[PDB]
């Protein structure tokens, strides 16, 4: 009942949670831009950046900085949301790694959406069918693979999908432990190792 | 839900036991049971049917349901229907496991019990499994499950329920 | 209070703060010293006046600190096994 | 680039899903504060060139660094709140007084926290009935039998049951007891139940 | 396997050659000129014939001779890496035969014929022959007239033929002794014979010179490399083995 639980990701919502570790970490991630305005004292960083210039910067100081007539500066997607490797997801997305690919792939994509691309309904299409095209292969790995090495099924799995997994897993267990007579036992916490 | 918390609701289901001990009619707040004769039927919850089986103090006899003849048609009739069919007990599968682990000398044919009644588990799953995967396929907002038991929903209910939350999110992502 | 009832504490530097004896690993102070102890000695006045020095003026740029701002110098203490080489 | 050292505090916490509370990051939560001191004192210093000397083209940079604070914040904030939950599941999963080995992880302000929270659950559950309250710490899993077999894994000293009566928990002895006395012992690793 | 972008580089940068050279090799510090002359191999000259049938060849052949552990091996897998048509070879992994051309019978058929070696391969490209002081005399012999003519020819299986093998030769050798030796002659300490010797364009000594200057740059630059890593990985990640991992026909970045 009262077990910790961290804050649960937002990232596939409008906007992300305040205090999620995962959304942090997802929004730290680099996003490339171009600067529409010169920015002074800032080349100590990248004397002033120029207009024009080409940048990578963290999703959060895009979003931070990101206005619909782009002033300060204009946004490009990641290549992986781009329309070449949307088709590779179209073509089977059970055979794509999103573990290198995102770590945080979903979250990542649903974030991009704010800033007014025109291939935005695109982007949500192939997010959608790729979750879709995942699914299964998430459910039965996740539901039959009882006692084992996980990590060669974990492996391609982005975090959402890895939280996915962990929730198929924990039901299978606990279905398990109960069917063995394992879960009448009183046990010590998890803090009982110190 | 925990599993243990289903086995706990599990546990509120009547049952049949054949007391060696005599005892007057007693009040409980879920409601009075007895009195309790030697030798003759008397109807309880199954937690104190299975206590009172553990302490020596009474024989349990099976439900009506716990009979191979019936047990194996209703299992071939859930063999041939798409749908769930209506199940003859709504936690058939935590009545299994109790009765059986504690009372198998007292039902007989406790083997083919067992074996028919994991068919009817194994089929239900199955057919769980598949509407599951209609589910997230034809992007339905709605399901229909009405013969489906608390134990079977809960073995596979919390990721399928997380899975529907982040496709119906990126389904209306677009919506601002 | 007398000086062999003054209680120890040891600066981690990978803390950046002093610990307790009892929660450090270290071994409790006897009269007849191990050779790891004389060294000690001269390492930990070392290090205590270390780590003072490198809170006073002498302390980082930032390097957050920019030109502009920092426009003035500041010092940067080196150690020994750095000023051999290149840094002739 | 800024915001970089606020990822470490992040990433630690991060790093340990299983709820294990690491040690408080003093230093780190020092550093990332010392950060923020310095954007604000450059973002104040280019605010009043902006406005007192009209030189527009700052702006931008302005907008920078504010963004670099709100990110420090957040970051601040989010491992804070997050070392409070492990914090607070502490309570539930093992008892009211933490082990030293643990104490030493926590901040003398996290731990007025925990105190803060362990008196006000006390209040609540006091709260509850008629009188003595309902310790809804207890009947953590369904019940099954009334009594159970436990085994001594501590040697503890002696443990009251019954008002005049007490059992000597000396390592390897069996006592059969009821098991609302024995559940927090059995949290609490002093205890072994060993039925299955 | 658009122009606009290079002809503005040419055209805006001063000494071009100089930006590409030290732009080569980024894991490697130093070794600018051998970087250069690297760039000239990977470039090449250009193939003379003249009215009377002489030739000039416009490949470039360079030889490293050089003390242990100052990356002349590295800098031979750099240009397999990245040159187009480079092959690489050993000289104790390899063999004349294996050089030049084999007889083999199509499995198809079963009758003998020819089956082309590394130079031949190699040709209108490179071929990088690392440990070259290991190699036997009787395989250098084929490496002789590749060199000097750009051709190999052979008489086996039912064919007595001319192949080309137009390729230039980036060669890596460590001096007899292993360690260069101050106190001895540079034909003395380079074991190969100066007919063989001929046949090369440039001839570089790579020294181990242990300056502390040169050792405090080059170990910063070293652990810098081994601090890296890369974008899409994990810090506690171990190098993974390889898979198909391309799933399409054409690059997806791109
Ligand atoms: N100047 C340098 N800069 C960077 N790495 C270097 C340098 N010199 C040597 N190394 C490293 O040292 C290792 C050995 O280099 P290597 O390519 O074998 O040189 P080598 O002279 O060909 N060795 P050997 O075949 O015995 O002569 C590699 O990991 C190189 O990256
Ligand atoms: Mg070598």
């Amino acid at each position: 009942s009262e077990a910790y639980f961290r804050v649960e990701s937002g990232a596939l919502g409008p906007e992300e949670n305040f205090l999620s570790l995962d959304d942090i970490l997802m929004s730290h991630e680099k996003l490339p831009v171009r600067t529409e305005t010169a920015m002074p004292r800032l080349g100590a960083f990248f004397n002033a950046v120029p207009q024009g210039s080409k940048l990578e910067l963290p999703l959060w100081l895009a979003k931070g900085l990101f206005d619909n007539k782009r002033r300060i500066l204009s946004v490009e997607l990641p290549k992986i949301y781009q329309e070449g490797w949307r088709t590779v997801f179209s073509a089977d997305p059970n055979v794509v790694d999103l573990h290198k690919m995102g770590p945080h792939f979903y979250g990542f994509g649903s974030q991009l959406l704010h800033f007014d691309s025109p291939e935005n309904a695109d982007i949500s299409q192939s997010l959608l069918q790729t979750f879709i095209g995942r699914f299964r292969r998430i459910m039965d790995s996740s539901q039959n693979a009882y006692n084992e090495d996980t990590s060669a099924l974990v492996a391609r799995l982005d975090e959402m999908e890895r939280g996915l997994f962990q929730t198929g897993q924990k039901g299978l267990n606990d279905f398990q432990c109960w069917e063995k007579g394992q879960a009448s036992q009183i046990t010590a916490s998890n803090l009982v190792q110190n | 839900m925990d599993a243990a918390e289903v086995e706990f609701l599990a546990e509120k289901e009547l049952v049949t036991i054949i007391p060696n001990f005599s005892l007057d009619k007693i009040y409980l707040i879920g409601g009075d049971l007895g009195p309790f004769n030697p030798g003759l039927p008397v109807e309880v919850p199954l937690w104190l049917a299975i206590n009172l089986k553990q302490r020596q103090k009474c024989r349990l006899l099976p439900p009506e349901w716990m009979d191979v003849e019936k047990l194996e048609k209703m299992r071939d009739h859930e063999r041939k229907e798409e749908t769930f069919t209506p199940m003859p007990s709504p936690y058939y599968m935590e009545l299994t496991k109790l009765l059986l682990n504690h009372a198998s000398d007292n039902i007989p044919k406790a083997d083919e019990i067992r074996t028919l009644v994991k068919d009817m588990w194994d089929t239900r799953i199955a057919k769980l499994r598949v509407s599951a995967d209609s589910f997230v396929r034809q992007q339905e907002a709605h399901a229909k499950l009405d013969n489906l038991t608390l134990m079977e929903i809960n073995t596979s209910g919390t990721f399928l329920t997380q899975a529907l939350n982040h496709m119906y999110k990126l389904r209306t992502n677009l919506q601002p | 209070i007398g000086a062999f009832d003054i209680p120890r504490f040891v600066y981690n530097s990978e803390r950046k703060k002093f610990l307790p004896l009892l929660m450090t690993n270290h071994p409790a102070p006897n009269l007849f010293g191990t050779p790891r102890d004389k060294a000690e000695m001269f390492r930990e006045r070392y290090t205590i006046l270390h780590q003072r020095t490198h809170r006073h003026e002498l302390f980082t740029p930032p390097v957050i600190g920019s030109h502009p701002d920092e426009s003035g110098s500041k010092f940067q203490l080196k150690t020994i096994e750095t000023l051999l080489g290149s840094t002739t | 680039m800024f915001c970089e050292k606020a990822m470490e505090l992040i990433r630690e916490l991060h790093r340990a899903p299983e709820g294990q509370l690491p040690a408080f990051n003093e230093d780190g939560l020092r550093q990332v504060l010392e950060e923020m001191k310095a954007l604000y004192e450059q973002n104040q210093s280019d605010v009043n060139e902006a406005k007192s000397g009209g030189r527009s083209d700052l702006i931008p940079t302005i907008k920078f660094r504010h963004c670099s604070l709100l990110r420090n914040r957040r970051c601040t904030v989010a491992y804070l709140y997050d070392r409070l939950l492990r914090i607070r599941a502490l309570r539930w999963e093992y008892g009211s007084v933490l082990p030293n080995a643990l104490r030493f992880h926590m901040a003398a302000e996290e731990m007025e926290w925990f105190n803060n929270y362990k008196r006000s659950l006390a209040t609540y559950m006091r709260s509850l009935g008629g009188d003595e309250g309902l310790d809804i710490t207890q009947d953590m899993k369904p019940p099954k039998s009334l009594y159970i077999e436990v085994r001594c894994l501590k040697d503890y000293g002696e443990f009251e049951v019954d008002d005049g009566t007490s059992v000597l928990l000396k390592k390897n002895s069996q006592h059969f007891l009821p098991r609302w006395k024995c559940e927090q012992l059995i949290r609490q690793g002093v205890l072994e139940h060993i039925l299955s | 396997d658009i122009a606009k972008i290079k002809k503005f580089s040419k055209t805006r940068s001063k000494d071009i050659f100089d930006q590409l050279a030290k732009s080569l090799a980024p894991s490697i510090h130093g070794h600018d000129y051998v970087k250069k002359a690297i760039l000239c191999l990977l470039l090449g000259g250009v193939e003379r014939d003249l009215e009377n049938g002489s030739h000039i060849r416009g490949d470039i052949n360079i030889l490293l001779i050089g003390d242990p552990s100052v990356a002349k091996s590295q800098l031979l897998r750099y240009v397999l890496c990245t040159a187009p048509r480079a092959i690489p070879t050993t000289g104790r992994g390899s063999s004349g035969v294996g050089l030049t051309a084999a007889v083999t019978t199509d499995q198809e058929t079963g009758e003998r014929r020819l089956e082309a070696g590394a130079m031949v391969l190699a040709d209108r490209g490179v071929v990088c022959i690392d440990e070259f002081d290991k190699m036997s005399d009787m395989d250098r012999t084929a490496i002789h007239e590749v060199m000097e003519q750009g051709r190999v020819t052979i008489a086996k299986a039912g064919i007595h033929a001319r192949l080309n093998a137009r390729c230039s030769v980036l060669a890596a050798a460590n001096p007899v002794y292993g360690r260069y030796d101050q106190y001895k002659t540079p034909m003395e300490n380079i074991g190969l014979q100066d007919s063989l010797l001929s046949r090369f364009d440039l001839l570089f000594i790579m020294l181990d010179q242990m300056d502390p200057e040169q050792d405090r740059e080059i170990s910063d630059h070293v652990l810098r490399m081994h601090r890296y890593r890369a974008p899409g990985e994990q810090d506690g990640d171990a190098m993974p083995l390889g898979s198909a991992v391309d799933i399409l026909a054409t690059d997806d970045p791109n």
